[PDB]
């Protein structure tokens, strides 16, 4: 669940030149540094103990299937130029509504 | 097991 | 390195794919069983086929195509045809029921049945490709698989692959020739869906290619085979520079940049010259200036839309053969000095020229004569607003009485998509008139 | 009695046949042979220039007058 | 030991530079396998200006081939004189910018500049003098203009004082060959003005006119165009590469060319040039060499020098001649054409003479000129730019790849200031 | 030295053991009767068979297996089959009556008379071998002896062996199809009593292998022999590193420590790639990247579940054949950059890869194509919480109305055992949910 | 006559050391049977360093082979050059650690370290000078890490003054190769810091890119990977075996690099590296050799010395060359890349030169670096360790093999302290 970069070897190990032309999964490269010792924050079962902060995301990840994807996809325009102001408002509105639909499907 | 799923089994 | 994944959706798309893959096999010297003709010496140890045909370790050249149709036959005809050994068995995808000229069936109920499988095949082909130039989607706006499932596949491809180039070949509905009644409904809905999920959608139509076959080739019974052969020649002249040596090289990712001025104006025309028969090729000189004038003549068009009524916004000229750039510049400057051809004031530099050394390929048993030079001309006139007006008038004519709507309602779409589709096309027409003025 | 020539013969199988034609040679090779041979530039062509590959330093202690 | 690092970017770059290498190799006696089959030691004395010594008689060119898409680079490495280049000097991408300055400058082209600068740094620190870098790029394209100007900017930051010579194939007055070439040309010349110290503007219509009029040639093909351009690349380096009566390297040429830092756009020229059956009418001499140089026909730009005023002009002669004859010819040209030269600079002609001519020719001459007629080229590009920019056409393709309108406005104003500078130095009086 | 005793329990275990030992004898060159085929390797000892075979003074190779069924039908078929001389007679003990799909009957009343004999035979087979690696125990959760007697066997093996590995190959019940009706009871009970006694339980669910044979192998009606051959190939790819030379050797003790994060979660999923047939393997090459993508594809797992709806804990990739570590690294890196594959946050590094050079062995008359290379993936992921919750709901629907409880009550078992089993699987579902946060 | 004893632990150690004995038998002329068939007497002239002499012409290696299963040593024995090892030096158990550091260090490796120690003590008292020990293993396995570190601890208890070398195949940033690598590496580095004199951290991914980009080679295979590692060891050790103009043994190397006792983690590098078909374009000079050394892509670890700062650099030129070219190239690379060099150590490069290049090579060059950039590797390992130890991933194996959690906390604290001192000496200034 991490890559932590490869310094010199960023010529390879990107998805586009690894013959994966889809959208990359972004990780946290340039790993950080700690001072030493960790809190145990878990029992012998893998459970998070009482008191620790827990993510509000779904424990099964987010994968919106074909039959629960929204029937409308925005368009991936990311330009907002030479459009009318109602057109830009329409694109922003449908982007917000479809992001809300994906968040509904995830959680 | 070709006799079980031969496409011409019921023909032949 | 050059990779084009060719998706043929619909019965029209699959038949055009048959023609184009016959043409590419002939051009790269691949037999219909998918092998070099028992020799590795034609072209030497070449790998120029890599743009279309994936190659295994034994000599089998499997193509990079996905043939999709919900109905059986046609795809099963490819399965049991002469090109049976060439195509991979999972490359040809077939459903049980037919979309039955219904955008709702193609987009919501039956189209979503196979879309995960088609995307899985496209994903495997893309992972096999060593760097995609883009997708080539062949379909028709007539309705069903070529409309609803084509729009759905484009929408999901825009979800998954992001900013990947998608070049479209659409059989646009003819102005008066029609083989269905819900062609305006399907065309309006498909265009509304694929305004944002598209890059550059080349248009052809059967009526203008019929007129071309009747006038030039002198064929009194042009079937779909001849139509698909000219469409195959068009797409081959489009993709020739990725696989043949040329003086000016053009790739698949420049047709959006040099032909789409504004993000909704992405519906270019298509022309091929010289479309000629043998007895007329014996008479005609077929020089560079002659074919260059023949491209801009408003009778060689394949979209059945007179470009004198509109203004040219961009052009992409694709010369192939023993054509010289000096005469190319001379002819394309005489066209600019000509007054019949009229350009928009905001595009002085309105041409993209690409010259390839490879002469055009003559199919055996074909109808085109053997020529040494050819031009594939790719215009972006605003004359197509006439066709949009005629289509929108037909849509409103059947929509005021709300005819044929209950099929779409019962198969999974409400009146809101109809209304916003007509609104989007009216906005598109206003955009065309604004970019014209 | 089914008609013999147009009875059961599908359009794709009658049109998209396997390619076979005696004129496949002209598709990839011209029957007209090339009318020249061209060698590289030679020494008699690069040394036909009068006083070639010599400079003005070579006229010192040479004994010949400068007509160049 | 003034080394020169060569850089060919884009399709036009990878064609023209390949022709340049196969016309330099014949002058220096390098065969297609790379060995030295030379006639005199003068070819081998200064072979380190363009080549690096290898095992045996092998000499590998110091060229970097940059492209975001294989293609014409595969074609030039599969053609003749393509196996002499080192395989590590073939930095290629996989997508291609493709007539998009934004895509070539601020996108996947920018994740190749690390490898290109690694190769350039290797070939640069494998030297001892390093006169300069030269680029062979193609204003009007995606990977020629954008990526090329990015390389120019980065290498100018790394090496400020060295020469940054460029050969720019500028857009044409008639015929476009690219719809977005005003945008690409303006956005590239904005970088060129601030970065490069000398730039040679070659125009394809001018090459067509020369090949069609001086050379007839019926069917020219791009090989002859690249040969003309390559001959003028060799004409500005022949003083470094062979001894002469009056030497002038690239820095001497720059100093005697540019009067002001923002006037580094020259119009090159090579004028021993006859037709096929025209050897019997022109017995080549210095006076007709000079009038063929100063003729408007044999100028490789659409800018007519009669529609302007020659600020400065340099002439690199090669071959056997008399310095009295050369200097009297240039004085006679200047004295006959007084109004076509600026009156506040006396003797606008900088002459250099090399003893070694190109092979075959008895003697040759290379013409380069800083004139005020290049304001016509920049004004045409400004006119087309302000035609395309008022309606925001073909501009979402740049702003979606990630730039803003402020860069276009700044480039337009910079090129307008360039036009204004050329105009005010054209009509400036002595007193 | 690298010895592995295989204990096959039940009809399912005996039949998959038949297929496994056919594959083992074929790949080690053992004749079916008892010996090497005379002139084969006269000078070469070729002692790679010592993992699965022992050498006697008569020169007969004797397998290290124990076949147990409480019904003397499948064991009698083995004893009268073609491999009637391969097996030692005391290695195939059997009972007089079967459990007839009853955990209580197979564990408490008639499973107490075969346990002493099977532990005596296991003791003899362990004292015969020097350096035991672990027990490969093959059984089914469907009920009877595979759920009761196998669990009793693990309970005794925990007492008298301890730290030795106990790799289960367990037939998991299908989401839709079924043979018995009390198998939810049997599965819940056997899972409750094997959670703290096994080490790593590979799920080999039958419905997914049915659809795999229907999809990749083009078999309309697959059968138990085909599924047994696939499971035999799975276990051969698992154990091949103990017999053949390999670049990255993996033993049985690495699978537990690399696939079991917590002692409750020890149920990974096996899958194979490619499982393509010959007529389609002719069409394309099967490279390392393609077979890795085939493993990570959702419609190739041998359990009917979608791993895209869960989160991976840890994957094991056993590459087998002509594979290279750089293609392995490139494939795994491409998988990690893919978006549809998501790992759990506490496992930054989450693969265990073993490269082996021996190609897969082809059984004559089989269905799998012969390939240069293949890969067995053993993935531990949270996606099987669907299977656990569905099976638990099927248990609850029957235990709400006390259906089929009187059989278990009569055959020496208390309903407190049922209550504790249900509570234990509740805790297991809570653990599987709580891991993913 | 200074002897060193070689130990291999685990699968990686066994294969890498088998290839190492193969290459150093090839360069000394030892045939697989064990006799001598060398060309010159220099091959056997210092044969006592790595080989003990039996009766007759048999030259057994001074090697100890440890793995908890017969396994990989079975493959090595039934491979080429596997009959030279003494059968009494194969020390093995029955169980085999399942990539468990606790099993390799406390349970399974506990009742085999006595036999390994008896073998090592015998084979070391058979020596005459006993310069030191070198061990090949990985920090990602069960018996490679745990048993190897136990061996290191016991050997440092036995002989506290001898030089200790470890070759430490570290976990890779990309791919996994084992899922319990953070635990194994954190538990092994905590032992390597306080018990090893010098450590060459070697990365599979860095070796992959070295073998596949700078050598092409398509399918690289662990034979070539382990041979690159073995070539680095030979270049390290060569001053014991062959004469030179300026020799440097292991103690000179360790004194001239290691500034402070807990900073002995190095990055190796072997820098003749020619791709297939580029030797014709290769120039084969000392500046090119030094440039191929001091390139970041040529390191055998994932860490970037351009991101970090070099503390001490050792360069051994194994072959015939000039003190001019060597010393001036070291001075030039330092003075150009003075940013990637600590200012408080003036001229922080040790130079050694041998006289015998590899067979089939004119000159070779091994590179050892002690940059502060290697803290990135420990940061990666420590962060993955935190991510696992927060949720107690795979910890029940380590706790059930009789080992507590304060061992994990102490190991993590020691690694974080190591990163702290590396960053401190990176950002510390001169004055
Ligand atoms: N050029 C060309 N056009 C075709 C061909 N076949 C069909 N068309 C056009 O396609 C339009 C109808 O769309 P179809 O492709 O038949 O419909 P579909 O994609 O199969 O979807 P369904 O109707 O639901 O089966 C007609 O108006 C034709 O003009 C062909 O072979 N060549
Ligand atoms: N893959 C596979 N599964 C089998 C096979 N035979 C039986 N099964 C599975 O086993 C289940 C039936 O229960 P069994 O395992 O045969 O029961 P048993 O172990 O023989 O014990 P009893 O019920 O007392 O006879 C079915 O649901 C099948 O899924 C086989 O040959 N191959
Ligand atoms: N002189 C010359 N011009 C060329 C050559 N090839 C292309 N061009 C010019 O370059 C322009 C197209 O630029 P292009 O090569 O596509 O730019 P790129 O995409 O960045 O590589 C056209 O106007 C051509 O006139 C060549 O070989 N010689
Ligand atoms: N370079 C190289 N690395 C290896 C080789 N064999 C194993 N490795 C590495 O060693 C690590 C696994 O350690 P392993 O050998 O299993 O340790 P062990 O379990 O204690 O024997 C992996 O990260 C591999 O990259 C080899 O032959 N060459
Ligand atoms: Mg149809
Ligand atoms: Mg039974």
């Amino acid at each position: 669940s991490s890559h932590f970069s490869a310094n010199q070897y960023k010529q390879a190990f990107d998805s586009r030149r690894l013959q994966n032309s889809q959208i990359p999964q972004t990780y946290k490269e340039r790993p950080s540094s700690y001072e030493g010792f960790t809190q145990i924050i878990a029992n012998d079962r893998g459970h998070l103990k009482q008191g620790v902060p827990r993510s509000k995301d779904s424990p099964w990840g987010g994968f919106v299937g074909t039959w629960e994807m929204p029937k409308k996809i925005p368009g991936n325009v990311t330009t907002y130029m030479s459009r009318g102001d109602p057109a830009i408002d329409n694109i922003q509105k449908t982007r917000a509504e479809h992001n809300e639909y994906m968040r509904q499907a995830v959680s | 097991e070709w006799d079980l799923y031969d496409p011409e089994a019921k023909k032949k | 390195m050059r990779e084009c994944i060719s998706i043929h959706v619909g019965q029209a798309g699959v038949q055009i794919g048959n023609a184009c893959w016959e043409l590419y096999c002939l051009e790269h010297g691949i037999q219909p069983d998918g092998q070099m003709p028992s020799d590795k010496t034609i072209g030497g140890g070449d790998d120029s086929f890599n743009t279309f045909f994936s190659e295994t370790g034994a000599g089998k050249h499997v193509p990079r195509a996905v043939f999709v149709d919900l109905e059986p036959t046609v795809v099963d005809e490819v399965r049991t045809g002469t090109y049976r050994q060439l195509f991979h068995p999972e490359q040809l995808i077939t459903g049980k029921e037919d979309a039955a000229n219904n955008y709702a069936r193609g987009h919501y109920t039956i189209g979503k049945e196979i879309v995960d499988l088609v995307l899985d095949r496209i994903r495997k082909l893309a992972d096999q490709c060593t760097g995609l130039q883009g997708f080539l989607i062949f379909h028709s706006f007539g309705g069903g698989t070529g409309s609803g499932f084509a729009s759905l596949l484009m929408e999901r491809l825009s979800v998954d692959y992001g900013k990947k180039s998608k070049l479209e070949f659409a059989i646009y509905p003819a102005p008066q020739i029609s083989t269905a009644v819900v062609e305006p409904y399907n065309t309006i809905l498909t265009t509304h869906t694929t305004l944002e999920h598209s890059d550059c959608a080349f248009m052809v139509d059967n009526e203008a290619i019929y007129d071309i076959c009747r006038r030039n080739l002198d064929i009194e019974r042009p079937t779909y085979t001849n139509l698909n052969r000219l469409i195959a020649q068009i797409v081959s002249s489009i993709t020739a520079s990725l696989r043949f040596d040329g003086a000016l090289n053009v790739d698949l990712t420049e047709f959006q940049t040099n032909l789409v001025p504004y993000p909704r104006i992405h519906f270019p025309l298509a022309t091929y010259a010289p479309v000629i028969s043998a007895e007329k090729a014996y008479h005609e000189q077929l020089s560079v200036a002659e074919i260059t004038n023949a491209c801009f003549e408003p009778a060689n068009q394949m979209v059945k839309c007179d470009p004198r009524h509109g203004k040219y916004m961009a052009c992409c000229m694709l010369y192939r053969g023993d054509v010289v750039p000096k005469d190319v510049n001379a002819a394309i400057a005489t066209i600019k000095t000509k007054r019949t051809i009229q350009f928009v004031d905001w595009c002085p530099t309105g041409f993209k020229v690409g010259i390839n050394y490879q002469p055009p390929t003559v199919v055996p048993g074909g109808d085109l004569a053997k020529v040494q030079r050819a031009v594939c001309m790719l215009s972006n006139t605003t004359a197509i607003a006439e066709a949009w007006a005629r289509l929108d008038h037909k849509f409103d004519l059947m929509y005021a009485k709300r005819a044929f709507v209950h099929w779409y309602v019962g198969e999974g779409m409400e009146e809101g998509e109809f209304s916003e589709a007509r609104e989007d096309l009216a906005a598109l027409e206003k955009d065309y008139e604004e970019v014209g003025v | 009695k089914r008609v013999p020539h147009a009875g059961m013969k599908t359009t794709m199988t009658s049109s998209y046949k396997t390619p076979s034609d005696p004129k496949m040679t002209e598709l990839f090779s011209c029957p007209v042979d090339t009318p020249w041979v061209i060698p590289e530039a030679g020494p008699i062509q690069t040394f036909s220039v009068p006083n070639m590959y010599t400079t003005e330093y070579k006229t010192y202690a040479s004994g010949k007058p400068i007509t160049v | 030991m003034r080394e020169i690092v060569h850089m060919q970017a884009g399709q036009c770059g990878n064609q023209i530079g390949a022709k340049f290498w196969e016309v330099i190799s014949d002058e220096h006696g390098i065969d297609p396998t790379g060995t030295y089959h030379g006639d005199s030691d003068l070819q081998l004395e200064r072979i380190n200006v363009y080549y690096n010594e290898a095992t045996g008689g092998k000499y590998v060119p110091r060229a970097v081939l940059v492209d975001l898409e294989p293609g014409t680079m595969d074609s030039v490495r599969s053609g003749p004189f393509g196996q002499i280049f080192r395989p590590d000097n073939f930095v290629f991408g996989q997508s291609g910018a493709g007539n998009n300055w934004a895509k070539g400058h601020y996108t996947e082209g920018a994740e190749l500049v690390d490898s290109v600068l690694d190769v350039v740094r290797k070939e640069a620190e494998s030297c001892d003098c390093l006169q300069g870098f030269q680029l062979t790029h193609s204003l009007g394209g995606g990977t020629g203009s954008g990526m090329g100007t990015l390389l120019i900017s980065k290498i100018r930051e790394e090496y400020p004082d060295r020469i940054m010579n460029t050969f720019s194939v500028v857009p044409s007055p008639k015929v476009s060959d690219t719809v977005v070439e005003p945008y690409n040309a303006t956005l590239s010349v904005h970088q060129l003005v601030e970065n490069t110290d000398e730039t040679y503007c070659i125009d394809n219509e001018a090459l067509y006119d020369i090949c069609f009029r001086t050379l007839k040639l019926t069917t020219p093909t791009y090989g002859d165009l690249n040969h003309l351009v390559s001959a003028t690349m060799s004409g500005v380096t022949t003083c470094l590469r062979f001894p002469g009566q009056l030497n002038a390297d690239l820095r001497k040429l720059a100093v005697n060319m540019v009067p002001f830092p923002r006037l580094h756009f020259f119009m090159p020229g090579f004028a021993p040039l006859t037709s096929r059956g025209s050897q019997q009418y022109r017995a080549l001499t210095v006076p007709e060499l000079t009038q063929q140089m100063f003729d408007a026909k044999n100028m490789m730009a659409a800018c007519d020098p009669r529609h302007g005023r020659y600020l400065t002009v340099a002439a690199i002669f090669r071959g056997r001649m008399s310095m009295k004859e050369v200097d009297e010819q240039m004085l006679n040209v200047q004295n006959k054409n007084s109004s076509y030269f600026v009156e506040w600079i006396p003797n606008n002609v900088k002459t250099a003479v090399c003893d070694i001519p190109p092979r075959g020719l008895k003697m040759s001459a290379t013409f380069i000129g800083n004139s005020t007629a290049i304001q016509e080229l920049f004004k045409r590009i400004s006119e087309q730019f302000t035609a395309m920019f008022r309606r925001k056409a073909f501009l979402h393709w740049y702003t979606g790849e990630g730039m803003d309108e402020m860069e276009f406005t700044e480039a337009e104003s910079n090129m307008n200031d360039l036009v204004s500078e050329y105009q005010q130095y054209q009509d400036a009086t002595a007193e």
